[PDB]
């Protein structure tokens, strides 16, 4: 056990990944870290008979650090370093499992937390990539100006076929640019998985049909076997729907690469929604973080991310959501600490992955919302009470109408962050929609 | 060192012991499982069955069943005594008799043997209780019935649930119940 | 949100899940917890215009109970119930996404962990349930009065096609009954995945040609794609393996249903390594148990399941473990909340799962282990510094002999958890590479 | 033979089945409900070498009750039961082969009738289920308010391709809602089952074109082979149909429960014509009831079912029917031993199957009609002479015009039992078909 | 409604099928008649508007008798015709349909009987016939100058797959030529459906290895669905099986001619067990008679039958019996109705189906047995109370002597239904275990 911090040059490929790392007491730091370095790979190094006869030193999974954090008891961010050879092309699954798959919870620290990952450009290219980028998503979507737009079909349940076609009909019409059906509105014995596709795909149809714009409903496809799982993108193919949507973490990253592939196949857009990733990612000692599911999601490809909001939130905190949120966009990206990067990441042309978030929002965050994501971003609406008395077709127009000005606003000049309240209440001068929508909610938290 | 012994298991004649005191001195011949029953006729399931409460007899000369607990004894409790493999030598005898005194339907001391294994097992019998399947099932509710709080999910067990008339421990502790 | 404890005379199907729930203070504790129950499903009353016209009663998650944790500060026990038709037949994907999806990190209470989940008989009985039941696969091994003997190849790496097949046939013909891949040995660039599949496979038939005992290995067939697990899976029932291992948690649930699927299609045996698992069950205050994943995986069926063993450990986390391996050989288990099992769970005869522990022991742990997982359950060696220092084939003999006198000895009515070194002593008599087994540790732990 | 009223405790799954049982006499009466019991499962304890080593008693098919019949000599009822594991998930067949196979005529007894049969909801949910339910059914055709309509195309035969599809075109251009042909008119060497399919595709697609209302007419697929019924019933899916018919009881359930897994595999609705139900459940002392047969029809997954009417029959029989009726749209349901649910069922949410009358029926039954079937069913007509002496197109009219103002009979309040005669007399007041059909026929049987 | 008795000159095709008929009094006897002659076909001259322009005289299935019964109150035999065409060829289920589909329960008769049925020269020669003839699978098995042995396992269940497989290797290798499994054995929770086989086809193989003799399990593989049976069928033959067993009225004539037609195809033996046929063929006022589905069975090929025996019947019933059980081995066939036979049927070379007896029968009606079903048929054991004390290979040896000796002493002369029993006292005069079935029973029943 004597892979403590031996400098060594740290290389080109040479997968940099970080951890931030706590003791239990009773234990010399250093050691510990060259105890994850010898978890990582070939364990403590397990005496063989070869071992008198041949040194394995091909493989080793030496790290390079030991740096205390600052403003911290007993916690300190640790630099590894795994060369090569240990990663099978195609998958990610085979980099969780080489990375951590038994490395927690080996029962001489307190907690441990995979904080980051550098992927080489040796390591990038292989895979498939995402199926479309976000050139090519505006490509197929003739969306050039502004974010797009969706909200949630409420209900949850009970809103069977015509009553869950209809619904989304309104919706959809009323000016929106997406819908997305319930994350567990899998073919459930009340709404069979067949209507629903069959009703959403004519609604989005009849919709195109008349407004001229090119519309899309993001189709859940969460299924049990794999087989389900084909049959239902294929139906999604039969009828020309232009995307899916398709939860990674419950589903697995099996189901999600061949999902993807297939994507790339049929050239049909794909949405991802992060289903518990708090199960994971939220406690600030123990997990993995979003941020390193973030860019193996770019890796097993997909169009879309559900990424949240940043709302009211902690100063630190926005800029880590932000530092994550322009480490996809970007195909060449610093390192910044308090944003949460440790490390320098090239992608060498992948086409990377449009965010989008869901929170608690109404239109007084319109304003912000854009501030904060720019242009390359979709919107969503419809989470907590946000039921717009006047009517859902209704709302989508008074939303429609919301960013339209608000991305005209910013290109005026006009400091959208500081004047966005009255740009959206002068707006709603003609449209009685988003005069509701000014009369039902505020902004006066900050300037 | 056999010379006809097994045309009694091929002719199947013996109540169930000789059955298993010759297929237990037949093994250290030189055939493996895959051949006592490849002709003889005897499931390799089944072989193990009687190949053990063999042992468990031999296990069982501790206590001398006084003449009450051995007459339909002879070649019974296949799967009764095949289940029992990890009781304490203390209450092999001690399952059997309460096996035998209770009649129930043949496999229903599978459950009894690991709430007693439990028992002997914590640092320490508890006081005011002894080590035994009659004590053991009425200390069973304490972690169970007791940990209960409804009606219709902690009345079940006043028949089944205590029944240790084997402990008054038990029985003065199962009073404050009739709330 | 009136939902606190309206007492609900809980009922059949019910699905009653439990939780670990501490909060953030300046919250009332019922009010969190019927925002649990809102947050599983149709979350927090959302206002619709139908509201008033229709009352959307029959699908309410629906929390019932509350009870302060025993010993411990600003935590207690929910109690949540959900009641039939939020879940889809054959997906554990679908259960997992409905339950804990979002309901984690909803930034109001500081920390939840889903610790228990009671599954109801109408729908145990509409899953696969395992390829091939305890029974049947000691009918498929003639294995039928001691566990099952097994050690990891050694070293992980570096030791390639002729080198690993040769290595197991060795480790193998010492007389184990089974060999396994770790984790990561998937289709690497120094080791392709094709030739150590007809090594290993010729290994184990020229195996079964001396020995005259069923003999088999733990091929890996992790995979990137679906269809290169069916293709691998496929060359796998080519040859002839009677099993194969595939881990789970990583690899996602929809490819280990197809393949469980797979498996009981060609009447294959099926081996799960719990990779990725210290990740979200090892805190104590958040993620989910590790119990939950055990019942959720005797569902998406496998025949082996690694669980981990009890050397030195606390009372009540042995008492725990011994509590979720009987979650899963009986098909009637009671409810102990010191065992960790909070509900009554029927399966109406589904032939649960072998486990199988793997930690670093050695055979002086022999006399503990068929003190505890009695007779059902397969054992491994291999882990640590255990390097036979005369060779893997003696090493495998010695245990054989080890497992051969422990499990008479338990025959013997000796108290073995009480005299099994002795017995170790007295088994070493002939065998020299017992003895040298003897030589190279000890027992004296405790008595 | 100890199983004659063991009074058991009679559990929540336990397949709880009843007879109606007569004996020969001679016979003590519970030693043949033992026999029953004994023949159900493992015959009357057939002696065996391990009887006396393992007591047989995990799968006793179990009678517990005797009481004889009110108004009758020489029988009773006996209620059975049987536990969970002597039937397959997927099948039909296996519970009618577990529970009839072999236990009629066995020569100890005069006569017995399987009369009654309660389905546990731990095997209820493990079967396919209908393709889509009455909601679905009336979401894919949008008719809302009212029952649907149909006629059978006469003559039976000599009425080859253009005459039979053209013949079906006036019929649907009428106003019907749907125009399925008799059983006798599978592939029959006077008519192809080619152009048969070609020319009613093509008519219902005109008529749909012309009148704006979804429409279809039954397509008979029964087939000789799976292969061929299948090939035969894939035409209609190309073709775009919305329903096929296929008769269960001749064709046989085995080829019925696959039909109908692609029926939902494809999204067609479903028709089942009750084709020889006359030669088994006919006599009042021996066969099986009609009401077990459709719950097994339920279980298998049809949309629509012919259930026969009420029209001056026994008022006994009439409630039964009734009875019946309703055992296939609620679900949950009690027991009346006069109507015929014996046992409380459940069904955890299987949308039932649609009931549908043909007899001798004309339109002054027509105030009878939605006066049983309350709205939920479909309604037939051309049985007996019931020859428009104008033509089908106008008769169908008036049938619509009848059940349309009728319908709003219900809606007006009017007791339409008393009064429907008059209601349709005020109806023909401007359509001269319905006068005609006032003149040719009559309703003066009772008030 | 004139069909009455119009004599017809019945003819060469003209499927000229019989009934045994009961009125409800208050109805005239021809015109009853004719009503089931209009029920037939075309129902009782429905009305049209083409009726005067074509007249509908191609079609009509006119009858030509009317015979009272000799010995019964109100009960005479019609003679009913139908021409060629209201038949599809390659199906039974068409010809079920159209004859007996609604004709029966039609509420003017008291009751009504299908008795009998003629098959056309032009009609029985387009079906498939059985998969082997007599002759066939005697020169697949090489048995040509006995009857064929065979006896149930028993226990029915909790036998699982190793004692369900090592326990028919005593019952085959004790020299039987046949095992089969009760229909009560489909894919159950207490033992799989694919292990079984695995087991099964292993003991079959071995047996092959040390007997020399063709040796066979009769499989079952009744399934839910029909991709289901011709799957698990699919695998016997891949593990070569010569025979597999399938229920023909629980599961339908479309999967059974299928079924055959799959046989056929890869040249495999096909059994058939008559389950539920008591529900239909007991009464002697009402149903169908079994005579009708062997001949039926025989076209919807199966290469054998159970056929039940006459042990000590009722000579009338006796004779019964042997009228249709001459109805299948002969090609020409005379008329008796003392036999059952009502009209002479011939059959232009189908290589007509083996009957098997399986009744309360032991080795003492062996005797008898020979004398009754000469040498071209196959005889079971194991039903009832006939456990060997002891064992089931000593019972199979002795069973397979008895018929061995009893097919001698037939050959010598000796007319064995008079010293049969004697013959079995010499035979068992150096077996033991003939000597103990010679103990174990009698049959001192009569001369």
């Amino acid at each position: 056990l004597t892979y403590y911090t031996p400098d060594y040059t740290p290389k080109d490929t040479d997968l940099l990944a970080a951890f931030r790392f706590s003791p239990q007491p009773g234990v010399p730091a250093p050691e510990a870290g060259a105890a994850i370095a010898a978890e990582s790979s070939t364990g403590t190094w397990t005496t063989v008979w070869t071992d008198l006869l041949t040194d394995m030193d091909r493989y080793d999974g030496k790290c390079y650090h030991i740096e205390p954090v600052q403003g911290e008891e007993n916690s300190y961010f640790a630099f590894i370093a795994d060369p090569l050879d240990l990663f099978e092309e195609g998958s990610v699954t085979n980099i969780l499992t080489s990375i951590v798959g038994n490395v927690f919870g080996f029962k001489a620290i307190r907690s441990l937390r995979l904080e980051d990952i550098r992927f080489p450009v040796a390591l990038v290219k292989t895979f498939q990539g995402p199926p479309h980028g976000i050139q090519v998503e505006r490509d197929l979507l003739n969306k050039y100006g502004r974010p797009m737009l969706g909200c949630t079909i409420k209900p949850k349940l009970g809103l069977s076929a015509k009553n869950y076609g209809r619904a989304v009909y309104e919706c959809l019409r009323g000016g929106l640019d997406f819908t997305k059906d319930d994350e567990n509105i899998n073919s459930q014995p009340f709404q069979r998985w067949r209507d629903r596709f069959l009703f959403v795909a004519d609604a989005i149809h009849k919709s195109q049909a008349e407004t001229g714009e090119i519309k899309g409903h993001y189709l859940n496809v969460t299924a049990p076997t794999c087989e389900e799982m084909m049959k239902r993108a294929e139906f999604a193919k039969e009828l020309g729907m232009p995307i899916i949507m398709h939860d990674f973490l419950t589903a697995g990253f099996t189901a999600n690469t061949t999902l993807a592939k297939w994507c790339r196949d049929n050239g049909v857009l794909l949405h991802i929604h992060r289903a518990m990733h708090a199960v994971i990612d939220r406690q600030r000692n123990h997990g993995i973080h979003f941020r390193v599911l973030a860019k193996c999601l770019r890796l097993s490809g997909g169009d879309h991310l559900h990424s949240g909001t940043v709302v009211g939130k902690l100063e630190g905190d926005k800029a880590s959501t932000l530092g994550f949120v322009d480490l996809m966009r970007e195909d060449h990206i610093e390192a910044d600490r308090s944003r949460g990067v440790f490390f320098t990441q090239d992608w060498a042309s992948m086409p990377g992955v449009l965010p989008v978030a869901s929170g608690g929002i109404h239109v007084w965050h319109m304003p912000a919302l854009v501030e904060i994501f720019g242009d390359d971003s979709v919107l969503q609406f419809g989470g907590g009470t946000l039921g717009h008395p006047w009517g859902n077709a209704p709302g989508a127009t008074a939303n429609r109408v919301a960013l339209e000005a608000c991305v005209q606003a910013r290109n005026e000049g006009r400091d959208l962050y500081r004047e966005g309240g009255d740009i959206l209440r002068e707006a709603g001068k003609w449209s009685p929609e988003l005069a509701a929508a000014l009369d039902l909610w505020k902004e006066i938290k900050f300037e | 060192e056999r010379q006809e012994l097994l045309g009694q298991l091929r002719r199947k004649e013996g109540r169930w012991l000789a059955w298993a005191r010759a297929c237990q001195t037949l093994l250290k011949n030189g055939l493996n499982p895959q051949t006592l029953f490849e002709a003889t006729g005897f499931e390799p399931i089944q072989q193990n069955q009687i190949t053990v409460a063999m042992q468990v007899y031999d296990s069982i000369l501790r206590q001398d069943p006084p003449a009450h607990v051995r007459e339909t004894y002879q070649e019974w409790g296949s799967d009764l005594l095949y289940e029992l493999r990890e009781l304490d030598q203390e209450q092999r005898s001690l399952c059997a008799q309460l096996a035998l005194e209770r009649k129930l339907d043949a496999d229903q001391i599978r459950e009894v043997a690991k709430a007693t294994k439990d028992f002997c097992r914590l640092p320490k019998q508890p006081e005011n209780f002894d080590r035994h399947p009659g004590d053991a099932v009425a200390h069973q509710c304490w972690r169970l019935a007791q940990e209960r709080t409804d009606l219709t999910e902690r009345s079940r067990l006043i028949a089944r649930g205590l029944q240790f008339a084997q402990s008054a421990g038990a029985r003065a502790l199962i009073e404050a119940l009739l709330l």
